[PDB]
């Protein structure tokens, strides 16, 4: 069943069985925000990620494509 | 070394940090002495904050062999840790030791 | 099922709207307005803390040693 | 958990007192040279703090009746993650 | 004209503005609150201009004004590192205190607004005056406006409360006054710059320490002298309670930075074991009783006695960490204590007419917003991290422990015991059942007024909890001056 | 003052004005009402606490008894302490640190 | 059936976060460039190179002298 | 205090597989004591010696009993003495 | 999580005194909980086998009085681990 | 050395003599004729307590001084402490004895440590201008004076703290202080 509850009680988390008719576009609207500042974090993270041991070129390494501390090093190493 | 920036001109003490051979009635002088003694204790403490930054850099960079490659920075930190403490200018101002 | 979300924010019923007591204009434009503007000014307020001044000296202080190789040799 | 966090906080006061900081690189590089007795006093304090989170022989009364929460909570938190802090 | 004197006069314009409009425009009582609210916002703006100009690395008092008209009791004003955040706190709180009683004050609205505006001028002058006789002139001047405020707008037993706040303060201050008068007869003045550089005989310091400590132990308040606080912080109107727990309590903590630390160095260093005995006994007893307190306002009031001991032990720790955390603790205590009184004295008592916790249970079912903030405020009272209250408690406790291990350890029980009464109060009111069945009428949640005075108060305690460098940065250089001692290898450099 | 009894012992199925508290509407109250209600520390009632100390002690004695058995009968060490060439003096932080085993006593 | 608006709170938080990045970018003076025009203006108004010190020292002298005068008058022989 | 090499070599083979022996063995007694006999457990329950050992272990070694009565109720009465007397 | 689906199957009951059967009713739920319990009891060649069992050999590998003493304590605890499993 | 038993009677005669006239004033203000000999009929108790409190203040005050042979403020506190404790015994109540011993005990410690001006105060006999000038401009003091006052340590670590600390620890615990070299080199 469904528990009865007051209809006047405004909640920030929604209330008792809350779901708006527009739960999708609003979800999409919020989802863009999370992505927007995630890469915003990822940018700052990619810029401040500091390391001391460099990876071998052969080895699998996902961060070789965005981080700065080794991208400059890799092209600097590409000089001989 | 690194040239002194303009901000490090006004806040540089113009007088060596002591209360020896000074006049306490000259208010301009007493304050500068207090300021200068404060300036040195704070610089000394911040030397600790750089040797730790340098030490922490080695600690990651070596790991297993950290106890035998950057122990030279370690001793420097301990020596500063044992001495560099902001203790104020009031015990100096009120007591003279005179060797 | 899932019920449509409801509630009366500030206790204002759907028929009517919120009525001002007169504190709002001073609190949002004056109190909160001033602090936010103050926040803007602080990012421009020059750094005058004893740490910052002592960093520079101690940075020079270590440069006359092995640690902290100086960018410009004397 | 606060009962353990007092001992953890007092232990971190002992770390700040005897080393001047508590960054992991700084405590561990210097640890092989600090006084033996400060190692116990610091080590003991974090031992009590471990008991409260990881329920031990004395600091556990909170865990069996922590299961009053929904089971999803107990899986993530009270079986695998929070009690291994 | 000094910006500091601008701070002291704007509330006087407000008093003059409020009292003459009836001669100009049956003027609506809404207008006078509009003037009083705006007048405090102007003080906040000026204090914010002063902070944007303030220099964090200068020993000289800043924003002083030339007088050259020396009388026997002139008024000098100054702003250095220790006193600026106290001034900053006062000008932040006062607008919120007036908004907290926007509807609760019905009769004598002119009187209430005039007292609080007067009360603001007197409180700022305490942190701004530049000698110890001026300090006392303004730390005791608040008594008549506080006496009349309580007995004109107070709760049922306001008469007893007003007599307690006036007669404990007056007595403690008279013991302080006998010490300030002894100093002036030795030094020949009280001006901070002249007086600080005077030393004192050891016996003089011991007897000067008492009288001042009698005075500051009444106004802290330490346990056993705290009965005036339980009466005058509960029976007061909500705005007066906010001022009495966020501002008035912090004059004594600041009075250690002008009257005990720089001029009684030897005396403090030898009497700390008394102070830490009183402080630890205060934490320990003021926590157990507030665990058993039934009046919701009295529980919040008497937890301040618990926290005021922690930053009282931090200012006697002779440690740069303890002294700074002590200011941070008394700064954060002003936000969280203000909010908790708003929650108890302003949100529950307004709706229910009662303060007995017996009548409250499960308000989370009906008040989601109130439960939210009343939970962050309860966490801050418990010194939970991300809160400036935590940083102040942590830094004070390290300083207390580093100075006297057994006392700091017995102070360190506060982590266990402050969470005990802060969450036991939270689960009894917000949680613990569906709703109290003594409510024969459903309750509205937070209004927009309530939602915004709490949103500010928890905003300050949280932002300065992630980044306490906003306060810590300007505190460093000037609080270095109030330490006493030397290191064998760093003293007397030649 | 009514008899000082927790409400834990009050009938759950009895008619109560406040069932969640098990209290009648105008029911008289102890001066410890605040710590005698349903949201109070649960009062366990398995046995008298005098017997509880005795029963727990038997387990403690059993723990001590089992420990004594192992002490008298437990195998001696099999492997010698590891011998490290040079004693690992340098790698373990120098002479001012705990060193490895190198031709010492045993 | 009813719809929930994004709400003013959503715009304040997003706007505040978005504004924070914008304000931070203009706050940075530059890699090697001089402090910006706004960066110099604040330092200019709050300069007080020696204004407070000279003002303070003349004030303490004036009260030193007053303290001596009172010491003279109060301790005069009967 | 390295024990890694001794963990694999010096330990006798019986002790290495000993928990396996106990696991497969002690389980079947439980399988034997329930759904096969289902009487010995009942006989052991109702004995005076067996009654208390069931209750004592069920009730968590009476530890919370020793916690509520002599730790937290003590705090709740010290608060009572201070705020009344 | 296996227990959680069990609680959902019944009317959110949690007592063993009113549990039984359910072999045909919860085939998948039984299969996983057996898999988990076997690793919990350190059945050989499982996820919990290497992790839980190695401890005892590591405890016994340290050829000291304390190491052997807790080996018995751990083993008897492992015995009761089988029982509730 | 003072004759406490001989003194206390003199102390009793003085104070007890005052209560005699307060008794006589009570007899005079009486509204009923009782006669002249009523001074010791009902008013005798008033003078007796005046007699009792007085000498009990003096004997104990004297007997305290003879116990250790030194004259200072505190002896009058003990005698005052007893004189108040004697006041309660007339009423017959433990709180009164303690409430009274506390009151007149503290009063006669305060006025004896501070020199109640009821018989004048100490004459300066010196330059008052100089005394104020000296107490105000002695801004620096020798390091020995503070060390004798606050001790050493607790942040008072003067030059030479470490050299003497090593010796002090050795003479008490018999351990030679030698911090570890803490470095692979040197
Ligand atoms: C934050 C960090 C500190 C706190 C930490 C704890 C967490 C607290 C969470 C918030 C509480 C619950 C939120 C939900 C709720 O109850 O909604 C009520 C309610 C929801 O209903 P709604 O229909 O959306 O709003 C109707 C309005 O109340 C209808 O009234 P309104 O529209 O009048 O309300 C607007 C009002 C709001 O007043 C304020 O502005 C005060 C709040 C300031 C927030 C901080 C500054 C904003 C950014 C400034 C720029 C960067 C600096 O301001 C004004 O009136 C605007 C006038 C202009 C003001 C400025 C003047 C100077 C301009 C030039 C400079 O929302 C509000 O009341 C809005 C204010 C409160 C929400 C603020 C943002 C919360 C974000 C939450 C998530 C992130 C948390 C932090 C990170 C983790
Ligand atoms: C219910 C509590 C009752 C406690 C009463 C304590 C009364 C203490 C006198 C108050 C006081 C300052 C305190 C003023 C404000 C603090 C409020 C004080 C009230 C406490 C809440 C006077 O202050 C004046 O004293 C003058 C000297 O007399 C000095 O000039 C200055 O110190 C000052 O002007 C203390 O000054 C002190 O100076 C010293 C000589 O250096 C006097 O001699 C001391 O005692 C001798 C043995 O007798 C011993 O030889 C020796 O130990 C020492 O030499 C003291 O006797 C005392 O006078
Ligand atoms: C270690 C030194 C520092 C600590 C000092 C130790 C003393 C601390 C305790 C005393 C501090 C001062 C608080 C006194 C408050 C008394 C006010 C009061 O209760 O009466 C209100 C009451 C108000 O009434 P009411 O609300 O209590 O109820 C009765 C209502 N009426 C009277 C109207 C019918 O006012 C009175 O009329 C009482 C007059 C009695 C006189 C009180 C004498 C004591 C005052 C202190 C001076 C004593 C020496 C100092
Ligand atoms: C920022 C953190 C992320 C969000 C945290 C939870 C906030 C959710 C808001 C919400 O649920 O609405 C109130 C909810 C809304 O509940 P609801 O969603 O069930 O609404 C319907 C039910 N009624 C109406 C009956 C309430 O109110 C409550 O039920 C309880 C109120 C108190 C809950 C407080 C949440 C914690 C907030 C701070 C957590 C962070 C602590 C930091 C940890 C310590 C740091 C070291
Ligand atoms: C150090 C001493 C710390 C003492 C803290 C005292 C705090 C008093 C607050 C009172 C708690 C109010 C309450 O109802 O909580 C009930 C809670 C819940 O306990 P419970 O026994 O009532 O829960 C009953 C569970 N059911 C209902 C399923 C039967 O009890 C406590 O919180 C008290 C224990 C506090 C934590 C234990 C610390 C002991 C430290 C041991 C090492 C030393
Ligand atoms: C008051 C409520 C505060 C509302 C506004 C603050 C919101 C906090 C979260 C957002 C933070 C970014 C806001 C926009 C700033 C953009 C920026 O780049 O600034 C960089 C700066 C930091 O720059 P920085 O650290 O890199 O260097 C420049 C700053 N100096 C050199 C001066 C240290 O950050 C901010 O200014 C954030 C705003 C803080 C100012 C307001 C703090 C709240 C009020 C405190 C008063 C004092 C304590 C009260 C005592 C009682
Ligand atoms: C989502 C996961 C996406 C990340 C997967 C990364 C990955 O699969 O490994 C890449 C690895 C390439 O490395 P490669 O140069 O080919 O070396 C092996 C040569 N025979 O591919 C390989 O061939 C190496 C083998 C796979 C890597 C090991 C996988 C098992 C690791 C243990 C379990 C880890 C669980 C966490
Ligand atoms: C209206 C509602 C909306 C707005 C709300 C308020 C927003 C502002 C909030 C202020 C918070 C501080 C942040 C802004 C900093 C601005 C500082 C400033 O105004 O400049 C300082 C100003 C001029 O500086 P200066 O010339 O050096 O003064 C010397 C006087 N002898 O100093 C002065 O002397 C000014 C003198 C006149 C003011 C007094
Ligand atoms: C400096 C202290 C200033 C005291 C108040 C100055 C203004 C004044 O006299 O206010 C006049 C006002 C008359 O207002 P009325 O029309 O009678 O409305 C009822 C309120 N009594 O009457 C008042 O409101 C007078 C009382 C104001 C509060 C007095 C605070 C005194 C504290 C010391
Ligand atoms: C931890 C978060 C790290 C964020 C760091 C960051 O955002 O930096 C980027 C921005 C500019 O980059 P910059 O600082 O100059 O990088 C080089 C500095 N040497 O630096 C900035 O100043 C931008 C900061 C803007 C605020 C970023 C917010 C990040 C997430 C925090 C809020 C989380 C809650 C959000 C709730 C949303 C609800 C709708
Ligand atoms: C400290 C210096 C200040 C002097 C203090 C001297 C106390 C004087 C008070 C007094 O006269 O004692 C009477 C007081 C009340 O006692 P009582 O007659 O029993 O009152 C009935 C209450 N149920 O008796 C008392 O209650 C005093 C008990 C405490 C005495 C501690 C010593």
């Amino acid at each position: 069943p469904k528990i009865p509850y007051p209809k006047h009680v405004w909640s920030p988390a929604g209330g008792w069985y809350a779901q708006p008719a527009n739960w999708k576009q609003n979800t999409a609207i919020f989802g863009l925000v999370i992505f927007g500042i995630t890469a915003m974090v990822w940018k700052y993270s990619a810029e401040h990620e500091v390391r001391h041991k460099m990876p071998e070129p052969d080895r699998f390494y996902p961060s070789r494509y965005w981080v700065k501390q080794i991208k400059d090093y890799e092209r600097a190493q590409k000089e001989k | 070394p690194t040239p002194e920036s303009e901000a490090f001109l006004a806040k540089k003490p113009q007088v060596p940090p002591t209360f020896d051979g000074v006049d306490y009635e000259d208010n301009k002088r007493l304050k500068q002495a207090q300021d200068a003694i404060i300036r040195e204790q704070w610089v000394q403490v911040m030397m600790g904050r750089l040797v730790r930054e340098e030490l922490s850099k080695c600690y990651y960079r070596e790991g297993v062999n950290h106890l035998e490659k950057c122990g030279k920075l370690r001793e420097r930190y301990l020596q500063l840790l044992a001495n560099a403490k902001v203790k104020g200018y009031l015990f100096e101002q009120q007591n003279y030791w005179s060797k | 099922q899932y019920d449509p979300p409801t509630g009366w924010l500030w206790g204002v019923r759907p028929g009517e709207k919120y009525q001002n007591e007169g504190w709002e204009g001073p609190f949002f434009y004056g109190f909160w307005g001033s602090l936010i503007v103050f926040a803007i000014a602080y990012a421009y307020k020059p750094d005058t803390s004893i740490q910052t001044w002592a960093l520079e000296e101690a940075r020079r202080r270590l440069e006359a040693e092995g640690i902290l190789e100086d960018p410009n040799p004397t | 958990n606060r009962v353990g966090d007092c001992f953890l906080t007092v232990g971190m006061f002992a770390i700040l007192w005897s080393l001047g900081n508590l960054d992991y690189a700084t405590v561990f590089s210097l640890a092989p040279y600090i006084n033996s007795n400060v190692v116990i006093i610091i080590g003991i304090c974090l031992l009590i703090g471990a008991m409260a989170k990881s329920s031990q022989v004395g600091l556990h009364v909170w865990l069996p009746m922590a299961m009053e929460g929904p089971t999803p909570v107990s899986a993530l938190i009270h079986a695998a993650t929070m009690v291994t802090a | 004209m000094s910006l500091l004197y601008v701070l002291l006069i704007i509330p006087i314009i407000g008093i003059f503005l409020i009292s003459t409009i009836d001669s100009f425009y049956f003027f609506n009582v809404s207008y006078y609150k509009k003037i009083a609210l705006i007048t405090t916002i102007l003080n906040l703006i000026v204090s914010l201009i002063i902070y944007i100009l303030f220099d964090f690395s200068n020993n000289q008092f800043q924003f002083i004004q030339e007088n050259l008209d020396l009388s026997f009791y002139d008024i000098y004003l100054g702003v250095d590192g220790v006193s600026i955040y106290f001034v900053l706190l006062t000008t932040i709180i006062m607008p919120i205190a007036l908004v907290s009683n926007w509807n609760s004050i019905t009769n004598n609205i002119k009187s209430y607004l005039i007292i609080m505006l007067l009360l603001e001028t007197l409180l700022l002058a305490v942190f701004l005056v530049l000698d110890v006789l001026l300090f006392y002139i303004f730390f005791e001047s608040i008594l008549p406006p506080l006496f009349i405020l309580i007995g004109l707008f107070g709760s049922s037993n306001k008469v007893r409360a007003s007599f307690y706040i006036f007669l404990y303060t007056l007595l403690g201050s008279l013991f302080l006054l006998l010490s300030i008068l002894t100093m002036s007869s030795i030094v020949g003045t009280t001006y901070f710059d002249v007086l600080l550089k005077s030393s004192f005989e050891y016996t003089t310091q011991l007897f000067l320490f008492f009288g001042i400590f009698i005075a500051f132990a009444v106004k802290t308040p330490v346990w056993g002298l705290n009965s005036w606080l339980l009466r005058a912080h509960v029976e007061s109107p909500l705005g007066g309670s906010i001022v009495l727990a966020a501002i008035v309590l912090k004059l004594s903590l600041y009075g250690v930075f002008r009257l005990i630390l720089p001029i009684l160095p030897q005396a403090s260093l030898n009497l700390t074991y008394i102070v830490y005995a009183i402080g630890a006994i205060t934490v320990l007893y003021a926590s157990f009783s507030t665990l058993r307190t039934v009046d919701v306002k009295e529980l919040i009031a008497y937890s301040s006695v618990a926290h005021a001991a922690i930053y009282l032990m931090g200012v006697f720790s002779n440690t740069i960490q303890g002294l700074e955390g002590a200011i941070l603790l008394g700064l954060a205590h002003g936000f969280v204590s203000s909010g908790l009184f708003i929650c108890a004295g302003g949100i529950l008592y307004d709706r229910t007419g009662t303060r007995l916790i017996y009548f409250f249970r499960g308000l989370t079912q009906i008040m989601p917003l109130f439960s939210l903030f009343f939970f962050i405020l309860c966490l801050g009272n418990a010194g939970t991290p991300l809160t400036l209250n935590f940083v102040g408690e942590f830094m004070s406790l390290y300083g207390t422990l580093e100075r006297l291990p057994i006392a700091g350890m017995l102070a360190s029980t506060s982590i266990i015991f402050s969470a005990a009464y802060s969450i036991y109060m939270y689960n009894r009111i917000a949680f613990g059942g569906s709703v109290s069945l003594y409510f024969i009428d459903c309750f509205r949640d937070l209004t927009k007024r309530e939602f915004f005075i709490l949103f500010t108060l928890v905003s300050f305690t949280v932002i300065l909890g992630i980044y306490p460098s906003f306060v810590l940065d300007g505190l460093h250089y000037n609080i270095s001056s109030v330490v006493y001692g030397i290191e064998p290898n760093a003293s007397y450099l030649t | 003052n009514p008899p000082r009894i927790k409400r834990q012992f009050r009938d759950p199925h009895a008619d109560w004005w406040d069932k969640q508290e098990r209290r009648n509407f105008g029911e008289p109250v102890h001066e410890d009402h605040d710590i005698l209600g349903m949201f109070s520390p649960y009062e366990y009632t398995w046995i008298t606490p005098g017997k509880g100390l005795f029963q727990i002690g038997l387990f403690i004695a059993s723990f001590l008894g089992l420990c004594y058995v192992v002490k008298l009968t437990y195998p001696d060490r099999v492997s010698y302490p590891r011998e490290f060439e040079g004693g690992l003096e340098r790698e373990l932080g120098g002479a001012g640190a705990v060193r490895a085993f190198l031709c010492l006593d045993d | 059936n009813v719809e929930e608006p994004l709400g003013a709170a959503f715009y304040i938080a997003v706007g505040g976060i978005a504004s924070s990045f914008v304000i931070y970018n203009i706050s940075r003076p530059g890699p090697n460039g001089e402090p910006s025009s706004l960066h110099k203006w604040f330092s200019k108004i709050s300069d007080y190179k020696d204004e407070w010190e000279t003002r303070n020292t003349l004030m303490a002298a004036a009260l030193e002298q007053a303290a001596h005068d009172k010491h003279l008058l109060l301790t005069a022989e009967r | 205090h390295e024990i890694m090499i001794d963990t694999e070599f010096a330990v006798p083979v019986l002790f290495k597989l000993l928990p396996f022996i106990f696991t497969i063995s002690f389980s079947v007694i439980a399988l034997t004591l329930s759904e096969l006999l289902s009487e010995l457990v009942i006989y052991f329950k109702f004995s005076r010696f067996g009654y208390n050992i069931f209750g004592f272990f069920n009730q968590r070694f009476l530890i919370e009993f020793f916690y509520n009565k002599y730790i937290t109720n003590l705090i709740l009465n010290l608060g009572g003495q201070i705020t009344k007397i | 999580l296996g227990a959680g689906s069990v609680i959902h199957a019944v009317a959110d009951n949690q007592d063993f005194r009113k549990f039984g059967g359910l072999i045909s009713y919860l085939p998948l739920t039984y299969s996983v909980m057996l898999i988990a319990s076997l690793s919990l009891v350190a059945f050989p060649f499982m996820t919990g086998f290497y992790s839980k069992d190695f401890i005892l050999e590591s405890a016994y590998g340290q050829f000291s009085f304390s190491g052997v003493a807790v080996y018995i304590i751990a083993t008897i605890g492992a015995i009761f681990t089988t029982l509730y499993s | 050395p003072k004759d406490a038993v001989h003194l206390g009677l003199k102390g009793a005669a003085v104070v007890g003599g005052i209560g005699l006239l307060f008794a006589a004033v009570r007899t005079s203000l009486a509204r009923k004729n009782v006669g002249p000999w009523a001074i010791f009929t009902r008013n005798g108790k008033l003078a007796a307590t005046f007699a009792a409190v007085g000498g009990a203040y003096d004997f104990t005050r004297a007997a305290a001084a003879n116990l250790r042979e030194k004259e200072d403020w505190v002896n009058n506190g003990i005698g005052g402490l007893f004189a108040g404790a004697t006041m309660g015994l007339t009423t017959g109540r433990i709180p009164r004895v303690l409430g009274f011993a506390a009151l007149t005990g503290v009063v006669l410690a305060t006025a004896e440590y501070a020199g109640s001006g009821l018989r004048g105060v100490f004459k300066r006999d010196v330059d008052e201008y100089e005394r104020k000038e000296f107490l105000r401009k002695n801004r620096r003091r020798p390091i020995e004076e503070t060390l004798a006052e606050i001790g050493e340590g607790r942040g008072i670590k003067p030059p030479g703290y470490y050299e003497r600390r090593a010796q002090r620890l050795k003479e008490k615990y018999g351990v030679d202080i030698n911090p570890v070299c803490a470095d692979p080199d040197q």
